[PDB]
């Protein structure tokens, strides 16, 4: 189901659920992150997965994220998605989220 | 980077989704703090008229 | 049981057969594994 | 398809993948099913023989539980000169929202429903009375008292069930009544015929009246008494899940919304806000 | 090779050659009442082609503030056709539904519909007490428009409307969006005119755009009735 | 090395001993291990066939008592102007040191917990009231009521207990519910990824909250209504014993110690003094 | 068929819609080191997951009038994750390293780039007897440009560097470049710190151009050590 | 026989002439965690001699009026060798450890040290509710002292502290200490920056006495991790 | 136990099994009655 990704303010309805993303002038660019908590208020609480699990106190198992690009059919792009196991402080650059 | 030619526009969205693969479990149910409620709903005491 | 009316029974949690793939895959043509979706 | 799952999946371990004309990874959401990227086609995985139990999330587990359906405060005593020593409640299962909103969780279900009353009584002090009271079942739309001392109480064929308050809460089963094979949790339509009738309110989906009165006659004092009406699904069978109920709930009679003032849960903004879509919310500050 | 598909009832035929495979709610297939689950007991009339086939709506415009479409059925198909005509006539109806949704555009162009087959769509309305009138929920032909599709007008959401029978058309993946629905009901038939079965809602998630010339970009739907069934004969109401 | 023992073991007789390069009684306790001279070789011994039991101290009897983990008194009565008709308790075993102690000789502990709810009243004379009370069971940091009449006391999903004064005290099992393979009696870390968590506290080791609230509303007078909570342990597996608690507590978040103003088990001596090492208290005066 | 390909390694993967097979060095395919050919008596360590996995180095940006950009190995990768850990705490060092280069534009775009892996790529000064310095070699992780791609910056030739392993990222055909190169040396093992024994050149042979809205076009190189073997341990250098 | 000894792991050995047998926690010795027992599903990496190997600490001075000492695991080695980078990139480890403890005098010279291995040793702070804060818990490969050995500095005692693995070393019979750990822990991997499993600790209950020569007497700590496997692998922390 | 989950059933005082040497002698090298330890 769908992640409220944009939960952003002057993000309206159905715009707090689509991540817009533009053409860039510098290289390597952070798009977006993501707070992981399924447990938690943040862009996966109203998902069937969080909304189900907040039914309950303990969860295990692996998680799926999948991005549909609904750009143009001339458009094309290369992005990387990171998962960053606990830790540390978010990673803001590439090279860090990377490893 | 994304690129796109003059007559797409330059500025696209993705729309991401999660699910749970079928190794999850869950344990230990308690009342969801989605919903929540202070007053009596409208017609609730209608009910007992 | 002890009463006449099978509906007054104990509750009945031992139903553990599953099908997620009427929910996650309602698509009328198998899609396998690594191979292009279209 | 279908099968017999007690466990969580196990994981099996996997190699590098180097192959042209294979790619796990990439799916296709327009066509409306879910991702079968599995774990070990996206990274290499270990062996785990995985030992999780699935059975707390069963159905019949997750409804199967006594919530609160309906609460009724009182006054019994004399009145001479409101609900005299009695009242009636139209069952239904849309005045409290915890029960409401997992019931919604699903289009139709099937169960029959264990009955639990709670009664306590507080003086308006010399003691609390040991009352008998009568909780009888009456069919939809059907006769109902009219007195605390009325003919109808002598419940020929209705059924009743008499009960004190020192005794432990009353209980009893009512079946899967439906003149269908399922409840409609959901009515996309008219009960009637006419153009004028209710929308989203199928009769066939009402169990019925509850009319409970004290039996002692009036005290000298008078005291406050309140009923408690517990439901607990059991034999339950579901069919085709629904998007959860974000927006709080307005009535009774209705699916109607306005949304919280201000997030989370406000028609404009169901997730709160975080300061922009690279901002991480509980970020660690090491 | 499932970007291609035919779609052949009764004396209608459809045809795409940019689809995503298809769906069939739940897995499911339309059929006739069995004699093991049926309850009225007159012979019923199975009119077969002539109303098992494709009937077009009027098409909408995809603007780009559209909030989206829904389309009520059988409401929707009550009055065209023989299907209409077979509605008319019998307090009772039965039938499963084949929905194609049609949308083509340009390379150029980008845009997301959600397209799903919503059970029992209760709708709700916004901001009183007051439950949605008659004329709020039998549309008919025309279908009617979203007011919050965010919460898909019943105080849920959008974003969780995948758990329903679903695909979406993406324009730079596919023009079509088709999904098999089986009878879905309580009771094994339903009188046509105050109950729906099903809602085909259409939202535009990603809202349509382009920088080239810009043109009326519409939305079209056929729905295919399939194995109907009518009883209870008497005069058209 | 492991084998079932029932009965301490017996004794052989033994004979005299004059062996060259045996030397039994002597050990090294530099090793690590304890002393392992038998008194066969200590001493001539005779045959003794032992007949005495150990089952009193397996360890499913040593724990398995029903200790009370909770004590709390509050004012039912109209709190129109604390703990207002209701209270809340996050569920410890480090309150009550007689618990506390027997369960530190343990460093980790898998088991369920059967849960005694004791309730006694006393009016602030008319009699004694017969209420009925409600024991909701709210997991870790979960909502709890802030009322004695919120919402949240519908218990659509939490399991929640109703009981009368007048009934035998409320008793439920809570399972072993550690999201670990054990419990952590001692916890040699901190519960958070930053540097700022409390030390010593896993929270993965907290059963959780427990809502309790008097069901009745107020009477004309006031009361004194106090909760009394026992758990007993069962279904028991322990591991790696350790040295026993000889400092008095003081705080039930951590190990924290003073020790007694005086001996005994004062931080400069645990044992009480005497006058020499070669002084022996309670020596017989014959 | 050979157009998409997905590369998983460790805890990464890397998919890519429009390939064009991929190369395999000499035909050759990465392994760990055998004991009929071992000098180091040490048992080595053989991280796997935590060093065989894909690096992604900052990306470079293809310009209308750029020379070309390279990348020693392993020195572009001695200082990044466990990978460069290990090159750190070891004296020596072996493994192979799966390539993929990385350039997607529009259908409105050309240009071709030679991607191509060069043994022992010796690099030779321009106009002066004085042999490159420290600094003129060792670029790490940035890696360098051609000052004479011409003559590939040693006298020789770029027309003839076909020889060596390589792939091209043409525009109107593909976004990508594989290649996937087993240990070369003349020694089992080596020192990582002083020796590279491959060079990742990317040329532009036909230079960038378009005439529809002008984007940055950048060129990105993951690089992923394969069958990583360590030996000879002590303290980071 | 049982008082010469050789511990061989990786690069590394150590040998005594004059041990007292050697203790094996709970009559247990490491292992790899088994795939019954496994949680995490990537595959570990499992480093072998680059972490399973001796790391000397820093000694410490034995002194007339010393209270004792002591070093937490994996916290001790945190930040050394291999051991520690891999414990920085991973956010889940797992380990067993050969703790050796060294400490030689003189025929002349007497005192006893009791070498205990505590598991889960959560300190507790004297004279005070406030309890023990980071800096006072973590020190890191410099260890801590007692501030009260007699009762373990957490209320209990060190006369029953026998009930843990442990040796003595008592001057005139032994000159070290070995002890081998398997893993402990409710939970088969953990973070090692935030829980130790393990807690050496060096107690002279018997002071350190002669009438000879003085001179500084040092006690030395060398621990080996065995069986490492590490999982979660990202950035270093 | 009458209950469905098995962990609400009565106490289980019937194991038994020990193994002191665990705890009493945890030495790699048996020691050996009689003879000298070291
Ligand atoms: C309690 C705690 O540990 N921290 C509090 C902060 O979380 C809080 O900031 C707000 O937190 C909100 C949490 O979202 C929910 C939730 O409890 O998960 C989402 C629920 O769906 C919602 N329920 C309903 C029926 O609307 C629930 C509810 O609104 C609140 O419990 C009522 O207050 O919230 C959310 O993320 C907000 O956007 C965020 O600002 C701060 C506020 O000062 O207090 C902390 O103690
Ligand atoms: C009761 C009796 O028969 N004789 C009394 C003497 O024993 C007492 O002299 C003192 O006795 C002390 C006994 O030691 C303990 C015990 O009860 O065994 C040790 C416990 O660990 C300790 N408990 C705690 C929580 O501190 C306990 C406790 O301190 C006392 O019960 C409190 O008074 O004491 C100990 O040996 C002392 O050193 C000794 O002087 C005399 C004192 O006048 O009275 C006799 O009636």
């Amino acid at each position: 189901s769908m992640m409220e990704i944009n939960n952003t303010d002057g993000a309206n309805g159905m715009e707090r659920l689509r991540v817009d993303i533009s053409v860039q002038a510098d290289l390597d660019q952070l798009l977006f992150n993501i707070p992981l908590d399924i447990q938690l208020d943040g862009p996966l609480r109203n998902t069937l997965v969080g909304n189900i699990s907040r039914y309950y106190t303990h969860w295990s198992g692996s998680l799926e994220m999948t991005f549909m690009f609904c750009g143009s059919f001339m458009a094309t792009g290369k992005l990387i998605l990171c998962y960053t196991p606990p830790g540390g402080s978010c990673p803001t650059t590439r090279e860090t989220a990377m490893l | 980077n994304l690129i796109v030619p003059s007559e797409s526009s330059d500025t696209c969205s993705l729309i991401g989704f999660i699910a749970a693969k079928d190794d999850f479990s869950l344990r230990l149910m308690r009342d969801s703090p989605d919903i929540g409620q202070s007053n009596h709903l409208h017609g609730a005491e209608a009910a007992y008229q | 049981n002890f009463y006449k009316d099978s509906y007054a029974a104990s509750a009945s949690k031992q139903d553990f057969s599953q099908d997620p793939s009427k929910f996650t895959e309602p698509v009328v043509e198998g899609l396998k594994a690594g191979a292009p979706v279209l | 398809v279908e099968s017999i799952i007690k466990t969580a999946t196990d994981t099996v371990k996997s190699e590098i993948n180097a192959e042209l004309g294979v790619v796990p990874s990439l799916n296709a959401v327009e066509t409306g099913a879910t991702s079968n990227t599995e774990p070990e086609e996206a990274i290499q995985t270990r062996t785990v023989i995985n030992q999780h139990g699935v059975s707390e999330t069963l159905v019949e587990n997750f409804l199967g539980r006594a919530a609160l359906v309906s609460k009724k405060s009182f006054e019994y005593k004399n009145h001479a000169s409101t609900h005299k020593n009695f009242f009636k409640w139209t069952i239904n299962t849309k005045s409290f929202v915890q029960l409401r909103r997992k019931l919604e969780l699903f289009t139709y279900l099937r169960f029959d429903a264990e009955i639990t009353i709670l009664t306590t009584v507080a003086v308006n002090y010399m003691g609390l009375p040991d009352l008998t009271l009568q909780a009888m079942f009456v069919p939809t739309g059907a006769l109902t008292p009219k007195e605390q001392d009325s003919f109808h109480w002598q419940s020929g064929s209705n059924a009743s069930v008499f009960f004190k308050i020192s005794d432990p809460p009353a209980r009893m089963t009512i079946p899967f009544m439906c003149i269908n094979s399922a409840y409609s949790v959901f009515y996309d339509g008219f009960a009637g015929f006419e153009k004028n009738g209710l929308y989203g309110i199928n009769p066939a989906d009402t169990i019925g009246n509850l009319c409970v009165r004290i039996v002692n006659e009036h005290q000298p004092v008078g005291f406050t008494v309140t009923v408690r009406v517990y439901m607990k699904p059991k034999h339950i069978k579901a069919w085709a899940p629904r998007p959860p109920r974000t927006m709080p709930y307005m009535s009774i009679a209705n699916a109607n919304y306005k949304g919280r003032d201000t997030a989370p849960n406000t028609l404009n903004a169901i997730i709160g806000n975080r300061a922009s879509v690279t901002t991480m919310p509980h970020n660690i500050v090491t | 090779s499932d970007r291609v598909l035919q779609l052949k009832l009764g004396n209608s035929a459809i045809v795409t050659q940019e689809a995503a495979n298809y769906c069939c709610a739940y897995g499911e297939w339309p059929n006739y009442l069995p004699d093991h689950e049926a309850v009225a007991i007159d012979k019923p009339t199975q009119p077969e082609t002539s109303t098992d086939r494709f009937y077009t709506l009027r098409s909408v415009k995809w603007e780009s503030n559209s909030t989206g479409w829904w389309w009520k059925l059988p409401d929707a198909l009550n009055n065209i056709g023989m299907f209409g005509q077979n509605v008319q006539y019998h307090y009772l109806y039965r039938s499963g539904f084949l929905i194609h949704v049609q949308c083509n555009a340009t390379k150029f162009h980008q845009g997301a519909l959600l397209v799903v087959a919503i059970p029992e769509h209760q709708r709700g309305a916004h901001d009183t007490t007051t439950s949605p009138g008659f004329n709020d929920i039998m549309k008919g032909e025309r279908g009617g428009t979203f007011n919050h599709p965010y919460v898909l007008d019943d105080g849920t959401s959008i974003a969780c409307a995948t758990i329903f029978p679903h695909q979406w058309i993406n324009l730079r993946t596919n023009n079509s969006a088709t999904i098999v629905l089986p009878w879905m009901n309580v009771a094994p038939m339903d009188f046509p005119l105050r109950h729906n079965q099903w809602t085909l809602a259409v939202i535009p998630v990603v809202p349509l755009g382009t920088r080239t010339m810009s043109s009326v970009v519409p939305i079209t739907v056929s729905i295919a009735p399939m194995c109907c069934e009518f009883n209870g004969l008497r005069h058209a109401i």
